[PDB]
């Protein structure tokens, strides 16, 4: 039942971008595992440890201001931002796919201004919270200063918050 | 002229009081003597943030220059006061106070502390009225601004006997009223006397630094009034039920003053007939919560509404409402935007609507230590071994 | 609403160099981050640790002299020069991006000479002070020695600079 | 004003390599730096350190003798050689870059003999002593071995040649 | 028009004139009290007509103390700004008056429908500041 991605559209404030933006990209969601190997078995295994370091990026080919006027920002995790993006699907009807992530801006690109090309300026949301939803429903939400990775609605850390005490 | 070296100044200067700055503001409101050196004319919120301030705007042996040393003494807080012209008759005087419109100028009065924001962006959280209290008809008044306002009132009942003040207390049941009976009894030094004090001061400066120093979510059920002594009727605190005055008090939601020399407060219900509203925290948080949520959604107020206007605020929320968990002021909590009201009509009519539903910190009350003095360690230890 | 970079143009120290520079690039702004990982949490978050090593780099591809008299120059930070650039956008009127950038110019690198192809000299500032304005508005002003990080006029280090007591 | 290069040729030691040399390339000059962060500040800011190992190099195509002889040679600076570049620009005055080097031979590289392609040798003069002229005139000089680094003229080690006592 | 204005004959005047133009036409009420400044709003219903009653109070820096201004002045000043940086179409209901200090009567302002003055002022259409 063939998806694919077919239009793509960036909030950061509420602020369409509903123009410059050839290129979003979602954080990479991942594990950390770490490689148990261990007593009584060869070949490891692979744990849960946490995740990663997520961080998302877009880049706007224009000089947009409303962009640029976040980075190094004081509050860390006060550039907000909404990666949408409308998966058509053979059958018409779109699936609309919306990441949310407050996070840091981090840093910002541009690269070689070269007479004769796109620009294309570059960013780097060093993500705090995330949450990803397909058709209007929770799939992801990782919330790290909190302890809130939960995949649509259950939540795999309420049994290590209860250990910890939070 | 203008000296130009050290110069050596001997002056009496008593004693920093020392005072961890707080935030969280207090409408005063008591009376005073406009002379030459007071200079605060009597129905205009000044603003004030020292002792210093209190004095060249209050004679330093006024109601109000003492109502604010009774704060600092606990906290370096930000203060509204109201100089209201010392009137003659209790019934003056108590209407002096309460104020209203009256003078087509401006707002007298209690009435006065609304012009607190848009004076000083001061907007009275906790509103307090020392001795003038005691009059049903200011702590009704206190009650009535209190709610068009969203603030604690800090009631003083009357300072003589219990009785007067169950029965006074019972004349309530408000949810933001909140009184404190015994009469604080601090040292003057300047007299070199026990002077005698309304309480509500007392109370309204410590709120104000358990705000800071514990959270705006945190009782200050059990917290030392700084500075003062005894108190104007020494007030009994025992376990095991009984007729413990303290315990008497509360349970006629009166908070009191305990432990040797008013160690500290005690009392974190509030005159409420609706139990829900039982704690002071809740009704602090549920005020103060929503206060962070508009100073933060001001930009959500105007706008043209687009299609991510509603995802906007409600994420918004989302935000302030998740680091509120973070430091402890709720626990959990859930924000959407009401579908079954939410329409083209309402929309339209730039109106629109969210749900915040969320749970708020149980102060934790009574410990019941249930202890049996038992013989079954007694082998184990003793015979032989 | 397309904005995009349509032409380009340098200055050194007043002397334009409408000619040669077929590419600029501006200091890739940067944070330093360094992924906050720590009791009570899965996922890091990432911290303001203050920024990287701002460098700019332009490459003329003529013996410009003007550029060349730069090099090494025992007074680091005395290379001004300003990269303008006019983002055109689709409906006309175009938006100055100007990039003032007082630094060092650190080096100097003259690719392989051919005989039968442009030689490209290039040139990579350590920026020191850097000025980035867009349609004659501060976006960025960032200055190390002095500590005035400030997006467009609110200084991020106002508050360190109290705390360190400059 | 588009300079651009043109033509190029190679001299050893006097004797032209006009013909075999279709390659040269200058030694890229570049600083030490050294990105100092320290206090007071964010944001390192980079110092002049002295520079960078000038390494130059061309390619004669050609089992030229002239090049080969100089490999390893006992005496270390005895390699000469001036690569002349001319730059031609658009109104025709063309600019005569020419940089003399006295170095080190250093290594000598020829790759792969195919039977059908260009054979190509390669050097690396380790250069030691290096003046850099447009149009006739000093725009480098880089003296290691006696701390000469000036710009046109102006001496940037004449301060620090007092310091060091030399 | 900076205080010919209270006048009811110069806000007609204004009125018909920003009709014979399609301009908002700015006026400033009577800055004493409300009540005033109520009556005199129901005294208009003209469309283009938008009041500002609160006569603001800046600090003239060269008397040294504080002047007190008309408000119409500031208000037709930020609707220009927020013209530009954000839009015509977008409202300056919300947006900061730069400049000035308090005003000439403490405004108040609360949530709960209320007698809250500026819900007063802004239910006989008036805006404050």
């Amino acid at each position: 039942i063939p998806q694919t991605l077919t239009n793509t559209n960036l909030f950061i404030d509420g602020v369409s971008f509903a123009g410059d933006v050839p290129s979003l990209t979602l954080p990479k969601l991942a594990v950390k595992t770490e490689q148990y190997r261990a007593g009584g078995m060869d070949a490891p295994v692979s744990i849960d440890m946490g995740l990663e370091a997520m961080e998302a990026k877009f880049s706007t080919n224009g000089a947009r201001r409303e962009a640029l006027n976040f980075f190094g920002l004081a509050d860390q995790s006060a550039f907000n931002g909404v990666f949408r993006g409308s998966f058509k699907g053979q059958k018409g009807a779109s699936v609309p796919v919306v990441a949310t992530l407050r996070g840091l801006l981090k840093e910002v690109d541009p690269g070689d201004w070269k007479a004769g090309e796109k620009a294309e300026f570059k960013y780097a949301v060093a993500v705090s919270y995330y949450k990803l939803e397909v058709d209007g429903r929770e799939v992801y939400e990782i919330d790290p200063v909190n302890g809130v990775r939960a995949i649509n609605g259950v939540d795999q850390l309420a049994g290590m918050r209860n250990d910890l005490g939070l | 002229s203008f000296f130009h070296g050290v110069t050596v100044t001997n002056v009496d200067i008593g004693a920093r009081t020392i005072a961890l700055p707080a935030s969280s503001v207090i409408g005063l409101c008591d009376v005073f003597t406009p002379g030459a050196q007071a200079s605060a004319k009597p129905n205009v919120p000044v603003l004030l943030t020292s002792k210093k301030d209190a004095a060249a705007a209050f004679g330093i042996g006024s109601s109000i220059y003492l109502a604010c040393e009774a704060i600092y003494n606990r906290a370096q807080a930000v203060i509204v006061a109201v100089g209201v012209e010392t009137a003659e008759t209790p019934e003056a005087q108590a209407s002096a106070v309460i104020g209203g419109i009256s003078a087509a100028g401006e707002r007298t009065g209690l009435q006065a502390l609304l012009d607190g924001k848009s004076r000083f962006n001061a907007q009275p959280r906790l509103l307090v009225a020392p001795g003038h209290s005691a009059q049903q008809a200011v702590a009704t008044a206190m009650d009535g601004l209190a709610e068009k306002l969203r603030a604690i009132a800090i009631l003083d009942g009357p300072n003589s006997t219990d009785e007067a003040a169950v029965a006074y207390a019972k004349n309530f049941g408000s949810k933001r009223l909140f009184m404190v009976d015994p009469g604080v009894q601090v040292w003057d030094s300047a007299t070199n006397a026990a002077r005698n004090a309304p309480a509500s001061a007392y109370a309204a400066g410590l709120f104000a630094w358990t705000d800071a120093e514990y959270g705006f979510w945190s009782s200050p059920s059990n917290k030392e009034i700084k500075g003062v002594t005894g108190t104007s009727r020494p007030v009994e605190f025992l376990d095991g039920d009984e007729t413990c005055r303290a315990n008497l008090l509360n349970n006629a939601n009166i908070a009191t003053i305990i432990r040797d020399d008013g160690y500290r407060l005690w009392g974190n219900r509030t005159l409420s007939s609706d139990s829900k509203w039982a704690f002071v925290t809740r009704v602090r948080t549920m005020d103060l919560v929503m206060d962070a949520i508009l100073a933060g959604h001001k930009w959500a107020v105007d706008r043209g509404i687009t299609k991510t206007y509603v995802k906007d605020v409600t994420e918004g929320l989302r935000a302030f409402m998740r680091d509120l968990k973070n430091q402890g002021a709720v626990i959990n909590f859930e924000v959407y935007a009401d579908p079954d009201l939410n329409s083209a009509s309402q929309l339209a009519q730039g109106k629109v609507y969210w749900n915040i539903r969320f749970t708020d910190v149980p102060p934790a009350e009574n410990p019941n230590f249930r202890v049996e003095v038992t013989d079954q360690w007694l082998t184990e230890v003793l015979d032989v071994a």
